RNA sequence: CGGCACGUAGCGCAGCGGUAGCGCACCGUCAUGGGGUGUCGGGGGUCGGAGGUUCAAAUCCUCUCGUGCCGACCA
RNA sequence: CCCUG
RNA sequence: UCAACGGAUAAAAGGUACUCCGGGGAUAACAGGCUGAUACCGCCCAAGAGUUCAUAUCGACGGCGGUGUUUGGCACCUCGAUGUCGGCUCAUCACAUCCUGGGGCUGAAGUAGGUCCCAAGGGUAUGGCUGUUCGCCAUUUAAAGUGGUACGCGAGCUGGG
RNA sequence: CCAGACAGCCAGGAUGUUGGCUUAGAAGCAGCCAUCAUUUAAAGAAAGCGUAAUAGCUCACUGGUCGAGUCGGCCUGCGC
């Protein structure tokens, strides 16, 4: 998980998701893309 | 093949000129057979 | 009770005579070392052909204390001086080849079987 | 100057052995003199890059306001302090010029140390520097390294060393 | 780093930045980056943005820089009391109002121009937008 | 940081609206067996850089980047 | 004044 | 060139830590206050380094903020007095966490790490030098945190500066 | 877009050819240049992973199943 203030899709399998009022993107392709709006 | 001991010690600019100013590359004196440095007190075989 | 800046005699033939405890290993703000505890010493006198010279910093283990050891029965074992056996910094075995004077029993551990064997009598 | 000049002339590093009937001597006694040819390429004098804020450690302390500035270059480990001025910015600027000066000094010392190491190696080879021998008394020219000989001393001293430099360059000495 | 080669005067008043800009039309090229907010642009900001545009597009098309930093900005050096003369010239800005076509470009496909303008806008300190040449 | 002093030939120095000067040095010839000293005869300078006035700028002005000096004090 | 070992 | 140019006399420079009086927080020095250029700490874009790969770790060119936290700006409080450095004694708060505790990613084999997120419960060296804060050095320890508190604390101590 | 759309689901994703160079190896995938043709449902001298390079795993693309909406740009109010 990488905590950034500008979270976005980086590769094509990355998915935006909103959990508990927090925007994350999750990646079934590479765990490096797992990142969090904070 | 043995190392030469240069008399300049620790050379930090130019070792070729250092060996020139070492006695190894000195100018050498030749004993004349006749002429100026001509006289021999004793012969090679006498 | 051995603390910093404490002068100790040398209990083996390592070559030193008088040492100074300068640090008590094994704890933060640890004050005293009893018998059988490692300390860091510096050497103030030495035999001229000794195996270690003056001014070296190396470990040592306390083998005699004027305060002495308390036994579980209620006894105490008081000596008349404070002495130590010098050890190497990294390997922790005695530098010398024999130990002078009596030592006490609780040094009987897997680190100091050679101390217990080389001692003349074990109290 | 010109293309491939150092490559053409790089085999000339060394000593030349003149043997000739000297005219400066009164008796006409022959002399065995020596000279050295030393060739080195025109290396580019690269600009000295400035130092990084992360590479520096900046501290402020009370002068003996904490206007005193201690700048520490961390990757090499060199510090400079400055406390004479009331302005911390002036102290920091003087400390930064001290940083640049010591960095230039250390780079020069590193270059001189590498040059001294190369000189240690080529002083170790030593006698191998005697590369060329002109016997004008017997009129023969000799490269000892390639071992080659010729008799045309006037052509050699005119500058027809093409055969010798090609022999040396194919030798790789 | 843009700068006028010589000027009539070395220092200039602070001034105001009221009104809306003219030059609101794409003039030479086709695709333009036009300001929406209001503020100053340092010549360093102009240079960084222009570098980002030209090295994003990799030298196709042609780039027009429709602004120039003509206004000198003074800054008084630190630990100096107020007054005792106007401060020395430090850098040059261009006063930019809303609706100023900042950058302009041609000869490039639309998506590439949009991407290059995105990098430029990331380097800019003010709101910008993408505009297209209209025939009138 | 603030003043104020100077950027002149390879070097050391004068000249501070129209003219570039002196010494050492370099070159060439003499003198010497030869070198030095000596004698004869020459040359050499965007006048630190840039731009402004003036008919004209080394000289007048501004800025510039070097080196030197004097102060960066009461708390 | 000097005269490469 | 009474140019200090509405011209004090025709005619006049300094030191005071040996000082003294009248006054001023109208006006400085410490501390507080406002601000935050600078400083510190974050974040945005991503050229490039990273064998390939911007984003494991760095991050140019530039940009946007936070704190009040250094150096500064002002001169609003105090000049019918608000005792300033350092040490000692005793502290308390914050979290931008030094250790211990939970976790994500890794260019994470394990060990040992690197970076980030959560977390302030407890803990967090002794000495040589110097008045020192600081820093360097020696040896430890799980660690030797960073800051706020009139740069905490002199109607609590010292008085080396 | 009921000349069946979007997302799933079943299939292909080839031939010259490994396009050449320079490399050390260069095969879509290190860099450079060109970026065609055939079969045409469609296959890019290849978008990505991967190989020491090949290999291998996908994608763009298009065929089959299903049967009502699909998709992302602009302006704008309030929010995170
Ligand atoms: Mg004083
Ligand atoms: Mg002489
Ligand atoms: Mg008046
Ligand atoms: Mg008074
Ligand atoms: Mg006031
Ligand atoms: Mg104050
Ligand atoms: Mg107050
Ligand atoms: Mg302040
Ligand atoms: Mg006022
Ligand atoms: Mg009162
Ligand atoms: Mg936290
Ligand atoms: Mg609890
Ligand atoms: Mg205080
Ligand atoms: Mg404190
Ligand atoms: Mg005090
Ligand atoms: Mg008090
Ligand atoms: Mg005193
Ligand atoms: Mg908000
Ligand atoms: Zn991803």
């Amino acid at each position: 998980m990488k905590v950034r203030a500008s979270v976005k899709k980086l590769c094509r399998n990355c998915k935006i998701v909103k959990r508990d009022g927090v925007i994350r993107v999750i990646c079934s392709a590479e765990p490096k893309h797992k990142q969090r709006q904070g | 093949m043995s190392r030469y001991q240069h008399t300049k010690g620790q050379i930090k600019d130019n070792a070729i000129e250092a060996l020139l100013h070492d006695p190894l590359f000195r100018q050498r004196v030749e004993k004349n057979k006749k002429g100026k440095g001509s006289y021999m007190r004793k012969g090679k075989h006498g | 009770m051995i603390q910093e800046q404490t002068m100790l005699n040398v209990a083996d033939n390592s070559g030193a005579r008088r040492v100074m405890c300068i640090k008590v290993l094994g704890g933060s703000h640890r004050r005293y070392a009893g018998v059988g505890d490692i300390i860091k010493i510096t050497i103030k006198e030495a035999i001229p052909r000794g195996k270690v010279k003056k001014g070296d910093v190396l470990k040592a283990v306390v083998v005699r204390t004027k305060k002495g050891v308390r036994r579980p029965d209620g006894s105490v074992i008081r000596f008349d001086g404070n002495a130590c056996v010098l050890l190497n910094n990294n390997s922790e075995q005695p530098i010398g080849t024999r130990i002078f004077g009596p030592v006490t029993r609780e040094l009987r551990s897997e680190k100091f079987m050679k101390i217990i064997s080389l001692a003349p009598e074990v109290l | 100057s010109g293309d491939y000049a150092y490559g053409w002339l790089r085999t000339e590093t060394g000593v030349h052995r003149l043997v000739r009937k000297s005219p400066f001597d009164s008796g006409g006694r022959r002399h065995t003199s020596f000279s050295s040819a030393f060739v080195y390429p025109e290396v580019d004098d690269d600009i000295d890059i400035e130092i990084n804020p992360a590479d520096l450690r900046i501290d402020v302390y009370r002068t003996s306001t904490e206007s005193a500035v201690r700048i520490t270059h961390i990757p090499t480990g060199i510090v400079t302090q400055c406390q004479n001025d009331r302005s911390q910015h002036k102290n920091k600027d003087q400390a930064m010029k001290q940083m640049k000066a010591k960095l230039y000094e250390l780079e020069m010392q590193k270059k001189n140390a590498e040059k001294q190491a190369m000189e240690d190696n080529k002083s170790d080879i030593g006698w191998g520097s005697q590369i060329r021998s002109y016997v004008l008394d017997d009129s023969r020219i000799k490269d000892l390294r390639t071992g080659v000989e010729t008799r045309n001393t006037q052509a050699v001293l005119d500058g027809s060393l093409d055969q010798f430099i090609e022999a040396s360059l194919k030798a790789g000495l | 780093m843009l700068q006028p080669k010589r000027t009539k005067f070395r220092k200039m008043h602070k001034g105001r930045n009221r009104g809306l800009a003219q030059g609101t039309d794409v003039s030479f090229g086709s695709f333009g980056l036009k300001a929406v907010g209001r503020g100053r642009l340092t010549a360093r900001q102009i240079e960084a943005a222009r570098r980002a545009m030209t090295r994003a597009v990799k030298r196709q098309g042609k780039i027009w820089i429709r602004v120039f930093p003509d206004k000198p900005i003074t800054e008084k050096p630190l630990a100096v009391r107020m007054g005792k003369g106007k401060g020395n010239v430090e850098y040059w800005v261009a006063l930019i109002q809303p609706g100023k076509v900042l950058y302009e470009m041609d000869g490039v496909p639309e998506e590439l121009a949009r991407e290059a303008f995105k990098l430029a806008a990331a380097k800019l300190p003010i709101k910008t937008t993408f505009v297209t040449k209209t025939v009138m």
